[PDB]
Parts: C-alpha cells; structure tokens; sequence
C-alpha cells in the first residue's frame, strides 16, 4: 500500500518521506525516486490464520533448511493469534 | 676423484679437504684456548670441535667424511668451519660468559597483558 | 582473625566463616558461572549451574550456596565440574528457544555467552521444544515467558529489593511459569531493573526493544540527573544516537539499580 | 582428543627446551628468558645490547647455523615502559629449525642495526623505522619505506588512528593533490565484540 | 544451442530489436537478459 | 661510559606526528570499564582503558551516516595498571582524568538466612 | 627427490658440434618457435561472443546483492544485525524499530558496494537467507552514489532476481 | 649502459593491511589475505589458517587438508603461469601470455566453482574450508591436469632452447648460495642456487608429507635457472595433483569443533547449541589462545609466514606479515650491480615480484 | 634516569646538530624552490623552516632533538633527491585548509569544538 | 575439435604434437552443470554419547608457553634438531 506525499513523492514502507522544505529533493529532480511497491506489512497480513489442532504448533516458515530456524508458538490466548516472530505467519487454536 | 662441483652457486671445491679442515680444528681450538675455562662457549666449541676433528683424522675418503661429519657438501663443512673461527673470535671481545647486564623490567615479558 | 584456610585449585586463600564456594573462587579471580545467582539478590540455588567439584568427595556441590569448610580444596576446572557445567547447559538449551537472532538479549546474552564458554557445542535433543505464553507486566518490560530458564531473579527482586511480591512461580515441573497469573501489571519505581538481572531474553526493554545491537554501542559513563540521587550510569550510543541508558555499579549510591525514570 | 585437537609433539619440544638451555647458558650476558610454546616454538627474549652477539651467534654457531633471517617484527604494546617489542624470526637450514629472539626498546632507546649479520634486515627494520619509530643505529641507510613522503607519525603504534589525521584530494584551484585534516563520510563502527566471560582457565592472572 | 561447439560458445543469445521502450537493434546489453534464462545463458544449470 | 644522564621529563609530542589540536584539546579518560548489567560476566573489568573525549558526529547528507572528523574517535587503549596507563598519558602530552576502579564489596551469603525464625529476611516464596 | 634442472653437458663428439653449429647458422629452434605459433594460427580460438555469448558460472558465484521475502511476500530480514557484525569492509548499515505490526524490521538497511569486498560472508552469517549476493555481475554505474544502495534497491534486486536467486539456493544448500 | 646503483622506491601500494587486521576478527582478516599476494590466494589463506590453526590447537579434518593441497597446488600453477609469462611479457615474448592464460582461466573457474569468486575466494578457512567441492568438480580438474603438460610442453618449445630467451637469462641475475640465505631469499631464490631447501619438504604442512613429488634444483644462480625451476615446479604441481585427486579422502570439510569452525545451516536452523555457536562466531568470533606463532608456508614465491600474535580476545593483537618478495626486492640491488638497464627488468621478472605482498 | 645517548651526550652537541641541519635547509631552500617550480618565494620558503624548526624549541630532552634532527635530515634527503614530489613540498603551506576559527567566539559560533 | 584433416594434420606437424588428443577447448567431456543433490557426510563430533566437549577441547588445552630459563657437567651440546637428512637424487628423473 504505497502512498504519496503532497509534494508528490512516494513514501516508503518504513515511512520516509522528505519534507516540502527539504532541500535533499533535488537529488530526484529529473530522476526518480526507487521505492519499492511490495509493502510486506501488507503481503504478510493477506495470509490466512492457520487453524490447527495442537497447543503448541512449530513454524520454520517452509522449505525445511531454507526458511528460518524452527520456533515453537503457544496457542493457549484465544484473544490473539500465536504469530511467528521470523516469519510473521500466524496460527489459531482450532478449538 | 675430484668431485667437479659442489652444486652451490659460488661456493668453490676443496681440492684438499682435509688438511684444510685440520688447519682450521686445530685454529678454532688454538682462539678457543683464549677464553676462560668457566665459559660454557669454550666447552661446547671444544667439544663439538674435537669430535668433528677427530672423525677428520679417522676418515681417508672424503664421500665417507661428508656422510659422517653430517653437515652437507665437505666445502660447506669448511665454511661452517670459517664461520665457527670468525665467531669465537668476535666472542673473545663481546665476553657473553659474563653475568647479565640488566634484569629487564618487571612485566617486560609479561603476556598476555 | 577467625579466617579458615580453603584452596581454590590448590591455591592458598584465607576466607571469613560462612563464605560461599563461590565467594572463595572469586577471591582468587575465577568468575564460576551462573544464572540464578545475584550478588544482591537472595540464594536460590536452583539453576545448578554453579557446580564445582570439592577433591575427596564424590558429589558436586552448589557453589553459590555451599559454605567452606575448613581445608576444601576447590576444583574449578577439573573433569567431573566441566561435565556438571555441560549438562546443566545442556538442559538448559533443551527447550530454550532458537530466537537468537530476534532477541534483544543477544550479543549480551549471558546464556549464549556460557554456552559457548562451559558447555557442549551441538545438541542431543530429538524432541520437540515448549512454548509458554506470553506474559504482559507493563509498558516497560516486554515479555517473551519462552526464554525464560526459571531461575526467580524475577521473584527475589520483587521481593527483596522493589518489595512487591507480584511475580511468581505457578505451576509445577516443566509447565512452571513465571508470571503474575492474573493480568496484572508489575510497575513499580524499579521495575526496569528486572531488565538487568535477567540473564535472557525473557524480560527486556519495551523501548529498546529492536532497535540496536550491544556490540555496536559505545558506552559513555556517565551521571544521572533525574533525581538527586546521582545515579551513575551508561549512557549506550550508536552513530552518535542515545540508544539506551544501562546502570553502573556505585557501591555507596544506586548500587546497581537506576529507577524507571533513568532508565 | 584424537579428531579435532592438534597433536602435541613431544620430541621436538624436549629438544628445543634442551637447545634453549643450550643457548642461555653460553649467553647469559644478554639472555633473560627461555620459553618454548605448547606448539613447539622457541623463544629467545635477550637484553637489547647483545642483539649482535646473539644473532651472530646463531648464525655462525656450529650447533646453531641460523642462516636465514625470515622476519623481523615489531610490536607495540603501550601498557609496558619498553613498548615496543622487536621479534626476530630465524631459520637454520642445516638442523631444519627456527627459533625466535625477541628484545625491547621504548620510543627514543636506539637498538643495534643487524645488517652486519643478516643483510635482510636492511629494509625490515627500516619498516620498523617507518611503522613504529625504533631508530636503529648504524643502518647503512635508514629512512622510510611504506608511508607517503610528508607523512607524520608511525602508523602501525597503536596510539595512532586507524584512519590517519590527513586525507588527500585532487584540489583543482592549486592544479596539485592536497592534504587536508580527514573527515569519514562514515565513521569507522567500533565494536566491543569481547564477552564478559573468561575463555581459557590456563591462561588466568593472578588478581591484584 | 549447439553442443558441438566448445564450452562457452554451445549456448547464446540473440538480442531483441527492442525492449522496454528502448531500440536495441546495434545497443544490445548484456543485462537484457531475464533471470529465468540468465541461469541457463550463464552454465549455471543445464536447464532452460 | 655509555650512558648519559636526562633528567627533563619524558615527553614525545614533537615525534609522534599528532596534529596539536588533538594534543591540548582532548581529555583522555583513564578508567576501568564497568561491568555491562546485562551480564554477570567480569573479564570485561579486568584491566585499564583510555579513551577520549567524543567529537561531534553528524548525519551525512546523501546517505544518513554518522559522519565524525574525530582522528581519535575510535581510540581506545589498554593498559594493565592504572599508573601505565597515567604514564602513556603524561608521555604523549594528554590531559588525563583518573577514574578510580570500583570493586564490589563482599556480601554476607547465606542460605539458611532466607528462612530465618525472627528476622525479616524470609524469602516468602522460593 | 629433487632434481637438477640444467645439469647437461652437451656432447663434443663432431656430430653434435656440429648439429649445434647447424643450430646457430640455420636457425632450427627458431624455426621451430614459428612452427608453433603457426600451429596456433590454425587452431578454433577461445573467444567467446560477449555479450551475445556468457562466461561460464557457477550456483556459488557472489555477485550482486539482493534482499530476499518468503513465499508469502514478508521479507526475510529480521534486523538482527549479524551480517553487519561479521561484514570485513564494514559496508552494512543497518538500523530497526519494530513496526506497526510488532515485526523486527529494519528501518534502514544500506550496502555499499563500493566499499563490499564481495566475499558473501553476510550471506552465510545470515540466518534467514535474507541478505544474498546473487547472479548479477553486469551492474555498473555511471556515478559512484548509485553503487550505494538503500533497502529500497536491495529489495528489488531481491524482487528482481528472485526467479534466480531461489534456483541458485536450491542447488547450494545442501553444501552448506 | 651498466647499473651502478638500484634503488626501488615501495609503498605505492601501501595499504595497512595488518592494521586493519588489529581491528577485525580472525574471520573478518582472512579476506586481506587473498588480497595480498593476489596471483597466490588460497596459498595465503592456507598460511593464516595455518596459523590461527595452531594457536587455536585444532586441526582441520584429513579432506579439507587434502583439498588444501590440491587447491594450493592449483594455485601454485595459477602462480607459475603469471610468473613465466609475465617475465617473458616483459623481455618481449607476448604470446605464451595468451596461451597460458586460457588455461589460468578455467582454473579461475574451478575457484568460482568452489567458492564463488575467480580469485578471492576466502575459502579455506582456520578449521578446514568453509565448503565441500559441488559434485563433478575433480573430474573437470583430473580433465584440465590431464592436458596441461602439452601446454607446458609447447610454453618450454616457445622459450627454453629459443637463443633470444637464452641471451637475455643465462648470464643475468646471479646469486650465489651464501648470498642468497643471507639476504633472507626463499623458494626458487634460493633452488636456483642450488640450495637443497623446500618446506613441503623440510617442515611439511597438511598432506605434503604424503604427496610424493620432486624438487627442482638449479646450478648456476641466474634467471634462466629459475625459469627452469618454476616451469619444473609447474611439471610437480600436476604430479601432486594427480595424487591429491586419486586420494582424495571422504569426510567433512570443517573441524567439527563448533566454537571454532561454524554448524552447518540445516543444524543452526534446529539446534539451540548450534544456533548460539552460529551467532557468536558470526558476531564476535572465537576466541584464540594467548600466544604468538610464525608459521610459514611455501609459497610458490617463497616462504610466505604470518607472526601472528593473539592477547586472548576474539581479534589479533598484531599480525605481522613476512613476504618472499619484500626480501627479494630488497636484494634486487645486489642482483643488478654490473648489468645493464634491459637486464634488471628481467631480474625484476625473475624475482616473481607482486607488490601487494611487498606493500601490505 | 640514566639512558642511551642516540648521537648527542649532552644538549649542547644536539643543539650543534640542529644548528647544522638549520643550516643545510636554509641552503636548500633556493634549489627547492627553482627545481620544483613552486610558486611561493624563497623567503616564504625560509620562513616555513623557521617555522618549522621554531614549533620544537621547547624541548629539553637530546634524544628527542636527536630524533627531531634524524626526521629533518630524512626531510632533507627526500627534498634533495626528487623523491617528494611539488604536492609534498607544497603540504607545509595549508593552502586548501581555510583558516579555522582562533578566538572564543567564532568557534562558538562555527560548532562545539574547544 | 571441428577442424578439417588438412588444417589438422597441418597444425600437428607444425606443433610437432599430437593436438587432437589434448584438446585445450572443452566439449562433453566435462561435468553437467546440473548435478544431483549431495548427502553430505557429518564429522566424528555427530555423536550422541560418549562427546563431552570437555574430551575434545582443542583450545583449552592450550598451554601457556613453558619457562624454561628465566632471570626471576660435561654435558652434551645440542642441536635445536638432528641435522637434516641428505636428500636423495630423484629415482623418477634425475636429468643425469
Ligand atoms: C587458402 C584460401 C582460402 C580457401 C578456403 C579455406 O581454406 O577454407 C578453410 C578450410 C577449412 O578450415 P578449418 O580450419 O579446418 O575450419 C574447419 C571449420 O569447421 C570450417 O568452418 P565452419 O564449419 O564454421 O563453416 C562456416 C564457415 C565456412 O568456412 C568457409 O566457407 C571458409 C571461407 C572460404 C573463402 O563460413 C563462415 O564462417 C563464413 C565466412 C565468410 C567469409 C570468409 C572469408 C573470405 C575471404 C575471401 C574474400 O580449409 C581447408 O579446407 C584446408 C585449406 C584449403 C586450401 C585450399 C587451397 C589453397
Ligand atoms: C620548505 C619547508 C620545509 C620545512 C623544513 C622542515 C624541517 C624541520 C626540521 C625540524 C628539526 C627541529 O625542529 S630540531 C629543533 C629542536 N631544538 C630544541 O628543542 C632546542 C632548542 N633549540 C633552538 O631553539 C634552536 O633555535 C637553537 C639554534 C639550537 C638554539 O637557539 P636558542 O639558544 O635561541
Ligand atoms: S535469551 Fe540468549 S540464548 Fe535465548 S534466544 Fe535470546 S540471545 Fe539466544
Ligand atoms: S524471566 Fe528472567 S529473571 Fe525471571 S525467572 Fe525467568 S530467566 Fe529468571
Ligand atoms: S559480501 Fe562481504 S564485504 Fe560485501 S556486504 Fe557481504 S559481508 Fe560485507
Ligand atoms: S540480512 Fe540476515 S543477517 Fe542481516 S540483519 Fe537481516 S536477518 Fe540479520
Ligand atoms: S548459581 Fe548456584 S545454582 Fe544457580
Ligand atoms: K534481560
Ligand atoms: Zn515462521
């Protein structure tokens, strides 16, 4: 979800944006500006809430030795969603 | 058989290896006679020296000599010979039997620090 | 002088009656390691890894709470003490969980410091690891319960030093949680020092949480100037940015405490 | 201990303990200490007025026959009165050996050019002179050999900066490279990387 | 491809005429490659 | 004789090719490091350290750095004792300040203590 | 267990005398020396048609660095600061805060690749295998700041080579 | 025309390296090492690894030392092929530059197969090397070694008995023995005076002690006698690489120490221990013993040693760098004195004289 | 507080040395200037090595004037020989450098440095 | 390798050699730039019993280096080592 400042630029995924005032616009007069469009803020709250079976679920974020090292969730507040701190899939207790 | 070189560069071959290594035993024990009998440098030199000449007046061959003495060609067993000399010679006037001239400091050698 | 005579790896040292294994080695400059033990806090005794072996006695003892007796000869490096240090470590990674590079404790771990010092370098653990909910005490301290090794510096410092007595142990065996067990929250005018004493990443700083790295900070000793107490304590920088604000031990002032207003 | 520990070798640190006797006590004018490490390498630390007639005993000895000088090394180690700490390296080609003599000097004290006995020396302690300062006396011809021709100071002391105090640019008014005072467009990160826990027992000070 | 040639010549590309917007007729570029094909353009898999 | 008498105190700021600003106006700090309380760990504060005063550190224009024109910004020196440490500074004509080492006292440990029969140093739980 | 190189004595009977007197006035090695680089003058060359033609690379090759995401879009990196740690140039910068959702991100993550000695020790220190060096080698620039990359290149290079730098991890990770 | 007095004047390439090898880790200093001498880069690296190996005291696993030697070999010839090629670049014969770097290519090919980069690898590593071989590498080797001899043979038909090379090396460059060892001369410096000195031999390192090769001596000092002695070496470096592919052990790669050398990326990803072991070598590195070594190598420009001092910590206190060709320029100005000024650049050439390694 | 002489036994040989290495600079000075084509006069040239050697005149110790002596000369040798280039000669004269702020004020209004 | 018989029995007569047989440019002979994947084998420390760390310490049992003179008969001289052994002349090729 990228957005524009009323200067007309774009403003990146952690938030920087120069200010209207800010003389460090004149480095993209006559370039550009490369942020990117692919927000993982949004891309990782897209995902389904995975509904399991078990108290205490385990995530290394797929692909065995190619995701992160393998950490184990507690799914016993049924106020919140166990989320995994690598990866940030999220898991419920189905029951 | 007059081996016709030595192999090193610039290091000639003794035609007469052994007077010459009899002359510089007998002149190595003739400078290490100088210095004082306590001296751990006249011992081990007089030792080291009185073997390797006496193995000189054991050996008639020279090929024998060289596998014996163990220190190489016999050219560069008259080097190291000319060496020893030049040393002991020095060693007369830097007098190392001496007592230490200086304890170093207190942590000079301290490591790690 | 009633001073006994013990020897730490066979080394000579007079200590006052009553002195601790632990305090013996620490006379001759050997740190034994530890986790539950707190030089300010009360001896709990129950992380055991400050098991050292006494020679002529088929039993390791623990350091942090054994007194001397007369004549004891120390062994801090000896075969039976480093296997004591490799177990306890050990069981102690077993269901500790891999969040090493999401931890702030990290590069200040004391865990992953004598992990590599006194123990073992592989795992032979084939089982799947616990995980505990966590726990939400304040606006100050975040709370991730999974680090946690047990060992009540948490509970000793609420009771002894802050005078709270809210944090405890519910529960029994591996399921032992410390925690509140109601959702309460532990805000006392020290409760950021629980930050300090804990050797994990179980309890840190809610504001310093993310944001730097304790090998790239440089440490500015420095004065508090909150209260008139004058607190001396470390102001951490990194590329010239006041990252966090630690204690410095005073022994006449804020021994090693600073209030949450410091902090 | 078999896989992963090296192979401690016995032998050839009975015979270098039996050689550094050797050498101390035909030496005991100069020779302070002996020591030989538990990788079998033997050292030499002597007074720095008998840098020569060691090394030319070393080199000449007929038990000796150091021939070759392979480095020659300075340390800086500010903690000490005497901080800097000249290492020479030597090889026997004849006893297939090395040994090591180490020495001292602080930042005036002049030490005794070995280019009478190892010619190699001729530019290594003339880097010395060019990295920590140790003037050497009677080298035939001493001045420096790494550092740019106007530079200040000896780098490699370990009171001088990692980057130096002057940096240079093309200046284009003066038509010529300049020196100005260096200023990082990032500063060097200094890491504290050292753990708070001690790593080898054997290695332990005693406490004040 | 043509296996018969020795390694480095056995596989090439030929560049497009135009790509992005841009001619590249006589500019081609070596980074108009697509990384689906710059493995196999490349040798680092013997897959296209 | 081979030995002269000097009795002029030592001082080497003519050799050692600092600049003199960065002789007069920095204040080296002599001190021993105190422990990091996020560790219990102390071969940290085993030995002596001298650093200097920290210099301005600003943000690079282009890319957010912290930019410093500091020489002797990231200088930190170790020295065994405090006096070698006092002597590397008088020898290289820096203005020291000496921060005494700070060692803990030792406590009174006792275990039976936390159940005492009369006094307040009951632990309540354990 | 050692030879002489150069330890020959020419023969003096009159056959070689004069077959090296043959050498020196009709000049046989040097015929022999353009007899093999006329040999060489009717070999296939090895130039390879660059750039329509590549060099040939390997899984392992460093090259240009990219930041990678999971298979669900969320980037890799969890600002912990390890490849800056074990960086020899110093080339990584890396600052963090935890974001609107409590992820541990980084706020700032730049590599400069003119101060990068390309040795991928980031990659390997990586515990996520988010911070790669990839395939690309053909990135030079016209001005030196655009060699110095922010988050926002990194990550598209991540997004950009992904299709590579996935096949390339697929068929390394196992030697590592 | 003749050459009273040389003095080169060093430092252009002056970099303090071994500076800013006091303000890194172990790890973090092995890439200077590449970049040092830089025709001879896993050659340095195996000489620091060797180093903090031993004062480490730890030993790499017998395939890591077996791929050592291969690859050190390998680099031996890399060595070799700039040497001879670039000595004869200078006197004028350009052409077995061309085609003997083809061949220097595809062995820069077989380093960016094993490590990812043609020429600093920083591959082997204190512990063993940092990865195996990927599979179907030492059948390409065996395929290069096994026609490399025809390209030696026709770099020796193009300069050996050629009368143009043999004028410009046969009487240049003399040392004699005793001149040699006393200006600190190693490696082909000294075998081409005849002197009987190779530490693969006299004080063997990995699997050398194994490996049976000969040493080519030379007779009479000058520059041809070095060409000859390098382009043998090169004939030895094939004959050791034969033997190193027909042995080649099974096994890992790393010292299975896992406070020294790192886990592998599988097991960091599931153990505790070895995701803290991952961490902390990564971020402070190991620590190494207190001490002071000086391990040499043979370099294929000579003896190439680290003194390398440890305080304890996770970093070097000093790490001092001795170089074959910082000596051996050193003694350019005794090897030139009565020559002419054509003849000193072939002395230059005949000392295998990189200046990264000169400079530091 | 008995130390090894360098060349000078006592202060007044050192200042000898100095004398003569001032006099060597102020005869090599002319041949500085002319060689390297610099484009300062020759009497700048000589105030620069006044200069110079008037920053050390507070020093009491001989070895370090005996040091101080050895660097000149070592200057020396590298200005006679064309080893220094007209950037290395022309590095005495800040040329570059802008004059930085000497009084209270102006450093006070300039930044945070003493 | 697709040069003509004439251009090939030219260039070995010119070289002197056989050129054919050792081809410099390579063709399918060499290794598939696909491989199969590897079972890496572990080390001798991949052990779940008997592997102590304490048994296999390589750097602690590290010594400090041992004193063996320090300033606070007619025995043998020795030699830092045996002399070195005489090499022997190459059985392979000597060149004599
Ligand atoms: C001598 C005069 C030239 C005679 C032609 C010639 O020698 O051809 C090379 C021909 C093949 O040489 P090769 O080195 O074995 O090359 C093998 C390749 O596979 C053969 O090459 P290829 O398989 O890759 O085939 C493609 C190649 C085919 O090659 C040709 O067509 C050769 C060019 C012929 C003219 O065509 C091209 O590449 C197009 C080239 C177009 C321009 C050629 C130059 C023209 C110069 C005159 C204007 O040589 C011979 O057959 C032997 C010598 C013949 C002497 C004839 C009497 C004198
Ligand atoms: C073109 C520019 C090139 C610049 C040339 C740079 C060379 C500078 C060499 C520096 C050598 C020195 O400064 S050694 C001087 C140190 N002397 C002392 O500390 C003792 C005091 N000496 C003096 O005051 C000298 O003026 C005298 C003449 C020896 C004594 O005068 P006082 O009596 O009244
Ligand atoms: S508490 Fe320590 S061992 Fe546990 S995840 Fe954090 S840094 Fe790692
Ligand atoms: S949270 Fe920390 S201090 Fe509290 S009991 Fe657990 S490990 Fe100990
Ligand atoms: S490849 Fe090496 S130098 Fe480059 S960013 Fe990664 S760790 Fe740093
Ligand atoms: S790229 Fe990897 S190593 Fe670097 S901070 Fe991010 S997660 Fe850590
Ligand atoms: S320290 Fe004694 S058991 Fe925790
Ligand atoms: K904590
Ligand atoms: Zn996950």
């Amino acid at each position: 979800g990228v957005r524009t400042s009323p200067t007309g630029e774009k403003v990146t995924h952690t938030g920087q944006v120069y200010d209207d005032e800010d003389y460090r616009r004149v480095r993209f007069v006559g370039r550009q500006k490369e942020v990117n469009e692919n927000f993982a803020i949004d891309l990782i709250a897209e995902q389904p809430v995975s509904q399991v079976g078990s108290r205490v679920i385990s995530c290394d974020g797929g692909g065995g030795a190619l995701g992160h090292p393998r950490v184990y969730i507690n799914l016993d507040k049924e106020t919140k969603t166990g989320t995994c701190g690598y990866c940030g899939l999220q898991f419920r207790q189905q029951h | 058989l007059l081996k016709k070189t030595t192999g090193l560069v610039g290091l000639a071959v003794c035609e007469t290896p052994h007077e010459r290594l009899k002359i510089l035993y007998t002149k190595i024990l003739d400078v290490l006679g100088h210095i004082p009998k306590n001296a751990a440098y006249r011992k081990y030199t007089e030792q080291i020296t009185n073997e390797k000449l006496s193995i000189v007046k054991a050996e008639p061959d020279v090929k024998k000599l060289e596998e014996q003495l163990q220190g190489g060609q016999i050219e560069e067993v008259i080097l190291q010979a000319e060496n020893e000399l030049s040393l002991a010679r020095k060693m007369i006037q830097w007098k190392p039997w001496e007592p230490l001239v200086e304890e170093p400091p207190a942590s000079q050698w301290k490591w790690p620090i | 002088s009633n001073l006994i005579e013990v020897f730490v790896d066979g080394q000579s040292v007079m200590v006052e009656p009553g002195t601790t294994v632990l305090q013996a080695c620490e006379k001759v400059g050997m740190q034994i390691p530890r986790f539950c033990y707190h030089e300010r806090l009360s001896v709990a005794g129950n992380c055991r890894m400050c098991l050292v072996e006494i020679e002529k006695a088929p039993k390791v003892v623990a350091a942090c709470a054994m007194p001397v007796m007369k004549g004891w000869n120390i062994l801090t490096n000896s075969e039976k003490t480093k296997k004591a240090r490799e177990g306890v470590m050990e069981f102690l990674l077993a269901n500790h969980p891999l969040d090493c590079p999401i931890c702030d404790q990290g590069g200040e771990c004391d865990l992953q410091d004598q992990s590599m010092m006194f123990g073992s370098d592989r795992s032979r653990f084939l089982e799947g690891k616990r995980a505990v909910e966590d726990k939400n005490i304040g606006p100050l301290v975040k709370t991730i319960m999974t680090r946690c090794i047990q060992c009540t510096r948490c509970i000793r410092f609420a009771s002894e030093i802050a005078g709270v007595d809210d944090l405890g142990t519910t529960g029994r065996g591996n399921d032992m949680q410390v925690g509140t067990y109601i959702e309460k929250m532990f805000m006392s005018e020290l409760s950021g020092n629980i930050i300090d004493i804990c050797p994990v990443g179980a309890l840190t700083s809610k504001p310093y949480a993310f944001t730097a790295r304790p090998w790239e900070t440089r440490k500015t000793e420095s004065i508090d100037v909150m209260d008139a107490v004058g607190s001396n304590i470390v102001v951490s920088t990194r590329t010239g940015e006041v990252m966090r604000i630690l204690p410095r031990m005073h022994e006449d002032i804020n021994e090693e405490w600073i209030s949450d207003k410091t902090r | 201990t078999r896989p992963t520990v090296r192979p401690r070798n016995d032998v050839a640190h009975k015979q270098l303990s039996a050689f550094g006797e050797y050498v101390a006590e035909i030496l005991p004018k100069y020779v302070q200490q002996v020591q030989v490490s538990c990788f079998s390498e033997l050292e030499i630390c002597i007074h720095p007025d008998g840098v020569i007639p060691v090394l030319t005993f070393l080199r000449d000895h007929s038990n000796a026959q150091f021939k070759s000088l392979a480095d020659l090394t300075a340390v800086d180690i500010p903690t000490r009165q005497n901080r800097f700490e000249i290492v020479y390296n030597l090889l026997s080609l004849r006893f297939n050996s090395r040994i090591r003599v180490k020495t001292y000097t602080d930042e005036l004290t002049p030490v005794e050019s070995s280019v009478s006995v190892y010619k190699a020396a001729n530019w290594y302690e003339r880097e010395i002179w060019d990295m920590f300062g140790v003037f050497f006396a009677n080298h035939p011809d001493l001045r420096r050999i790494l550092t740019d021709y106007g530079f200040e100071g000896h780098p490699f002391r370990k009171d001088f900066p990692l980057s130096g105090y002057v940096e240079l640019r093309y200046d284009d008014e003066v038509k010529r490279v300049v020196a100005e005072p260096v200023e990082l467009a990032q500063e060097f990160r200094k890491f504290d990387l050292n753990s708070p826990w001690e790593a080898f027992p054997a290695y332990r000070q005693p406490p004040e | 491809e043509d296996n018969k040639q020795f390694f480095g010549r056995h596989r090439w590309v030929i560049y497009t005429t135009e790509m992005n917007g841009k001619n590249t007729f006589w500019d081609v570029d070596g980074s108009m490659v697509p990384p689906e094909w710059h493995r196999w353009l490349h040798c680092m898999t013997d897959d296209p | 004789t081979q030995l002269i008498t000097v009795d002029e105190k030592l001082d080497i700021t003519t050799l050692t090719g600092v600049p003199e600003e960065h002789i007069k106006t920095r204040k080296a700090r002599i001190f021993v490091p105190a422990r990091n309380n996020m560790q219990s760990g102390v071969n940290n504060t085993k030995k002596w350290k001298m650093e200097f005063d920290t210099r301005e550190r600003w943000e690079n224009p282009l890319m957010g750095w912290a930019s410093t024109a500091d020489p002797l910004s990231n200088l930190v020196l170790t020295f065994s004792t405090k006096e070698d440490a006092i002597a590397f500074a008088e020898k290289n004509g820096w203005s020291y300040d000496v921060e005494e080492r700070k060692v803990p006292k030792p406590k009174s440990k006792s275990y039976g203590a936390n159940f005492s029969w009369n006094k307040r140093t009951r632990v309540s739980t354990k | 267990t050692y030879k002489y190189v150069n330890l020959r004595e020419p023969s003096m009977d009159m056959k070689s005398v004069t077959d090296r007197a043959a050498q020196t006035l009709l000049w046989t090695e040097l015929i022999r020396g353009l007899g093999m680089t006329l040999s060489y003058l009717f070999r296939e060359p090895a130039t390879i048609n660059y750039p329509f033609e590549k060099g040939p690379l390997s899984p392992r090759f460093r090259g240009e660095h990219a930041l990678r995401r999971y298979p669900s879009g969320e980037e890799r990196c969890i600002a912990c600061k390890l490849c800056e740690a074990v960086c020899p140039a110093q080339a990584i910068t890396i600052e963090a805060e935890p974001r609107a959702d409590g992820s541990r991100r980084t706020t700032r993550y730049d590599i400069d690749m003119t101060k990068c000695i390309y040795c991928g020790f980031c990659q390997e220190a990586c515990p996520v295998d988010a911070i790669v060096e990839g395939p690309n080698f053909e990135f030079s620039t016209e001005t030196h700041e655009e060699l110095l990359y922010n988050k926002e290149k990194l990550l598209n290079n991540g997004d950009k080579w992904e299709a590579e730098i996935a096949a390339n991890i697929q068929a390394d990770y196992l030697y590592r | 025309e003749m050459v009273r007095k040389c003095d080169p004047h060093i430092g252009l390439l002056h970099r303090g390296t071994e500076k800013l090898i006091e303000y890194k880790t172990y790890l973090q200093a092995l890439p200077y090492f590449d970049r040092l001498d830089y025709v001879s880069m896993m050659c340095n690296e195996q000489a620091y690894s060797l180093a903090v190996e031993k004062l480490l005291n730890i030993q790499p696993p017998p395939r890591a030392q077996w791929i050592r030697v291969l690859f050190g070999e390998i680099t031996r010839l890399l060595n070799h092929i700039m040497a001879v090629t670039t000595h004869a670049l200078d006197i004028g014969a350009m052409t077995p530059f061309f085609w003997m770097f083809e061949e220097r290519e595809k062995m820069f090919e077989f380093y960016e197969r094993v490590s990812g980069a043609r020429m600093h690898a920083a591959y082997v590593r204190p512990g063993g090397v940092h990865q195996d071989l990927p599979l179907g590498l030492m059948d390409d080797i065996y395929e290069f070694s096994k026609n490399f001899s025809l390209r030696i043979d026709e770099l020796e038909e193009m300069l050996t008995n050629n009368r143009i090379w043999r004028n410009r090396t046969v009487d240049i460059g003399v040392v004699t023995a005793e001149d040699a060892l006393n200006y600190g001369f190693s490696g082909v410096m000294l075998r081409g005076s005849g002197i009987q000195w190779d530490l693969r031999k006299t004080q063997p390192y990995d699997v050398y002690d194994q490996v049976e090769f000969d040493v080519p001596i030379g007779s009479r000092g000058d520059c041809y006698d070095r060409y000859l002695c390098r382009v043998e070496e090169m004939r030895q470096s094939i004959r050791i690489i034969s033997q190193c592919l027909n042995k080649m052990p099974p096994g890992e790669i790393k010292v299975d120490d896992a406070k020294v050398s790192p886990p592998k990326r599988a097991e960091m990803k599931t153990s505790m221990e070895s995701l803290i072991h991952h961490f902390k070598l990564y971020t402070e590195g190991y620590q190494v013993p207190p001490g002071a070594t000086y391990t040499a190598i043979e370099a294929p420009k000579g003896e190439f040693g680290v003194y390398l001092v440890s305080d304890g910590s996770s970093r070097p206190y000093r790490c001092k760098i001795k170089a074959p060709g910082f000596a051996h320029l050193a003694g350019l100005d005794k090897m030139s004195k009565g020559h002419m000024l054509a003849d000193v650049v072939a002395i230059i050439g005949t000392q295998d004289i990189v200046f990264g390694e000169v400079d530091r | 507080t008995s130390v090894k002489p360098i060349f000078s036994r006592d202060m007044n040989e050192a200042k000898r040395r100095v004398r003569e290495l001032y006099r060597a600079w102020y005869r090599e000075v002319p041949n500085t200037v002319h060689l390297f084509q610099l484009d300062i006069s020759v009497k700048q040239g000589r105030d620069k090595v006044r200069e110079m050697f008037k920053k050390n005149a507070h020093v009491t110790d001989p070895r370090v004037v005996d040091l101080l002596v050895i660097k000149g000369k070592m200057e020396l040798e590298e200005t006679i020989n064309v080893w220094k280039q007209r950037t290395h000669v022309m590095r005495f004269f800040h040329e570059t450098e802008a004059p930085r702020p000497k009084d209270f004020l102006s450093k006070f209004y300039v930044g945070h440095d003493p | 390798a697709s040069a003509t018989r004439l251009i090939q029995g030219l260039r070995n007569w010119a070289s002197g050699r056989d050129l054919q047989a050792k081809l410099q440019l390579r063709y399918q002979e060499i290794s598939k730039r696909t491989q199969p994947p590897p079972k890496l084998p572990v080390g001798p420390s991949h052990r779940l019993s008997n592997n102590y760390y304490c048994a296999r310490d390589g750097r602690r049992e590290a010594m400090p280096p041992s004193i063996v003179m320090s300033s606070q008969s007619e025995k043998k001289a020795v030699s830092p080592a045996p002399p070195i052994k005489r090499w022997e002349l190459s059985q392979d090729e000597p060149y004599l």
